[PDB]
RNA sequence: AGCGUUAUCCGGAAUGAUUGGGCGUAAAGCGUCUGUAGGUGGCUUUUUAAGUCCGCCGUCAAAUCCCAGGGCUCAACCCUGGACAGGCGGUGGAAACUACCAAGCUGGAGUACGGUAGGGGCAGAGGGAAUUUCCGGUGGAGCGGUGAAAUGCGUAGAGAUCGGAAAGAACACCAACGGCGAAAGCACUCUGCUGGGCCGACACUGACACUGAGAGACGAAAGCUAGGGGAGCGAAUGGGAUUAGAUACCCCAGUAGUCCUAGCCGUAAACGAUGGAUACUAGGCGCUGUGCGUAUCGACCCGUGCAGUGUUGUAGCUAACGCGUUAAG
């Protein structure tokens, strides 16, 4: 598949889905709630770049995945 | 981060090795780089190449001294001077490469033009 | 040498490789063979005296009879340190080995007891196993040759210290920048030894004129 | 260090060591005796070196 | 015609090291990781001219300092003239660099794929010996322990020896010059869910990077708060010895705790006594993981690339010891 800038914050988005759906049940999965982290950190810096290269996309792509904006 | 700073440094430990060779990176600024030490007598000759859309140059250094190099204006604290303020290594065995409006130059070249810049590095 | 035992620092002076074997470059030598011969020829015709260092079991008697060609002198056995550096102790061995030469003649030996005359029998035949071919040496060389860098380790360094020119043994084993004058290909047997040291001792006696 | 970490000011210096409190930078102060005494100095010497108990004017026994 | 003492400031003091220091062992790397602000940031062609450089204008009083000149019989001192350097503002130009603006690339980073090793983690099932206790059979005097002895267990039948019930905790051999993980740590077996890493390449992205003040998470044992469990070992506490003494070392018994599930505590020589990222810088040996090629193309072996992991060692550094491509260069 394509390796555009919002298809990997849709794989993310469904890594990071699945992996709470997870903790739910293991909650005591310290090593795996490290990984969690990363990919919501990835998409941090891959949607802290889509802001300031074009704001229309970052609107349009938190729209339809449900995505929390953040303040400042 | 810095390009220059890792020029300076593979100049310089080739020597420590005492190398001949260096396969040093091409760009707009190195090229006049080193353009400057073959005229000023520092390298023998200088050669392009590539290997993939990138380039590349390649140097020929000399056969107790040592080809001393140091960096002056770094990233986190940049360093500029005027034109009555242009230094003079060692009374003129050294020179410093700085970078003016109309390019790069010696400063030897500056104090006849007229015009101080950044300097970048000092040479001896 | 081999994978295992090949120095870097040859690197410049190396040509192919094989399967295992080593490959030394015959035509950097050939220039340097021209320059030895020719600083050797000329420095002959003045009337210097030379040395040699050969130690190697392989090539012990080689070295000896290379010595009788010329009027140089050679060093059969181990160096026993300070040979020229500590050069005052050493005309005090040899003044003290020319005379015993000349105690031998005397007939002393009888009015001497049995154990005592052993003595000094076992201490003349010490220094001539360390001291056979510097009898007619009266000074200090100006060239100093070394037939094997490793053995002999300890003569490289004094003629560096003294400040002496020499030949080393720049195959793959050591470091060539001890040596001004440089000769690989000398390690493989007493080929590569005698076609270089005749050919060297050859330079040697034209020179004398 | 970092020049970041020098504009946080990392550096200051070492303040004054000053030996004569009492004083308050002054060169000389007058003061009252209390009690004159001798005292046995440190191990290696050995004497009866004089002493006066002291009270300056200037708030200090 | 002053000389010394004391006090105060600077220097010496590179002893707060922008110029101009350091954190392996001398004082100094958070226990570790993720990440906010902040700092810095790959390459190529343009835009602007904020920074930066040049030329002019105004101004930073006088005195003082600096240079020259002059006047007190010289000097201090007084006077005349003129600064340089540096700061602010305006103005006209230069556009490399920092920065800005408009487009480009793929080397850094990441995604999609296709392969691959491992005690990565969580949860649930399965397995054997060994030990202990009880049940009995057999049998009859010691057993057990120590540098020596005793306490202690035992004819109310010990210990030993076969057979049997049950429980708890921990996994010999494999096992290292070994693997994984950010650390702390993870080893009897499988299975489920699940994280991360490595490599290949012809899908793609187009600098989306590094570090990280605060903050947050994980975090050996010990210990605490409830509820369970408790075989063995074992602080404490007793007893028997050693000793002048023995609130110890030794020996016999032994509570908490050691285990499980919820949560607190957040400390260790939490050590590689060495922060993280990146580029460059001789080699030798052999250990994995994954490719390539030769080869017996059955694997193997041999030869090389990449990412790691250990041991010697060159240059260089280091007060020295020692580090040394995984640097303390
Ligand atoms: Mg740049
Ligand atoms: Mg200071
Ligand atoms: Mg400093
Ligand atoms: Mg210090
Ligand atoms: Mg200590
Ligand atoms: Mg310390
Ligand atoms: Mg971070
Ligand atoms: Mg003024
Ligand atoms: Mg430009
Ligand atoms: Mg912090
Ligand atoms: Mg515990
Ligand atoms: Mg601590
Ligand atoms: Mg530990
Ligand atoms: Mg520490
Ligand atoms: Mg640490
Ligand atoms: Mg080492």
């Amino acid at each position: 598949n394509k390796g555009s800038v919002e298809f990997q914050v849709f794989c993310f988005t469904n890594k990071i889905r699945r992996l709470t759906l997870h903790l739910e049940l293991h909650k005591k999965d310290y090593s795996s709630q490290r990984g969690l982290r990363k990919t919501l950190g990835k998409r941090q810096r891959l949607l802290a770049y889509l802001l300031k290269i074009n704001g229309v996309r970052y609107k349009e792509l938190i729209s339809k995945l449900n995505i929390r904006e953040l303040k400042t | 981060k810095d390009t220059i700073a890792d020029i300076i440094t593979c100049i310089r430990n080739a020597d420590m090795n005492r190398k001949g060779t260096v396969r040093i990176v091409s760009t707009n600024i190195t090229e006049n780089i080193v353009k400057i030490l073959l005229r000023e007598g520092f390298i023998e000759n200088a050669r392009k190449h590539q290997e993939r859309n990138k380039y590349f140059l390649v140097l020929t250094l000399r056969h107790l001294n040592t080809f001393h190099l140091k960096r002056v204006s770094r990233p986190g604290l940049r360093i500029y001077s005027n034109y009555q303020r242009i230094p003079r290594i060692l009374g003129g065995m050294g020179i410093a490469i700085l970078s003016t409006s109309r390019g790069i130059m010696t400063d030897r070249e500056a104090r006849l033009e007229g015009i101080g810049g950044e300097i970048l590095c000092y040479i001896w | 040498h081999g994978t295992r035992k090949w120095n870097p620092r040859m690197s410049p002076y190396i040509s192919a490789k094989c399967k295992g074997i080593h490959i030394i470059n015959l035509t950097r030598t050939a220039r340097f063979l021209s320059e030895a011969c020719d600083l050797v020829f000329d420095a002959s015709s003045r009337g210097k005296q030379f040395l040699i260092v050969g130690t190697k079991n392989k090539a012990a008697d080689s070295v000896a009879r290379a010595a009788i060609r010329a009027r140089c002198h050679y060093v059969n056995k181990k160096w026993l340190g300070g040979m020229l550096t500590n050069w005052s102790t050493t005309e005090t061995r040899l003044h003290k080995f020319r005379d015993l030469r000349m105690e031998q003649t005397a007939g002393r030996l009888a009015r001497l007891p049995k154990r005592d005359a052993a003595v000094v029998k076992r201490q003349l035949s010490h220094l001539q196993t360390y001291l056979g071919g510097i009898k007619y040496m009266t000074g200090l060389p100006d060239i100093v040759i070394i037939v094997d860098q490793q053995e002999e380790y300890t003569a490289l360094r004094e003629c560096i210290t003294l400040g002496i020119p020499t030949i080393c043994l720049i195959d793959t084993n050591c470091n060539p920048d001890l040596a001004d004058i440089s000769i690989p290909a000398n390690d493989d047997a007493i080929a590569s030894i005698r076609l270089i040291l005749t050919k060297l001792v050859f330079a040697i006696c034209e020179g004398r004129s | 260090p970092t020049i970041k970490q020098l504009i946080r000011n990392t550096r200051q210096p070492i303040r004054n060591v000053t030996k004569s409190p009492a004083l308050r930078g002054c060169p000389q102060r007058r003061g009252t005796c209390t009690r004159v005494y001798t005292i046995t100095p440190k191990k290696p010497n050995s004497a009866l070196r004089k002493v006066a108990r002291v009270r300056l004017t200037s708030g200090f026994e």
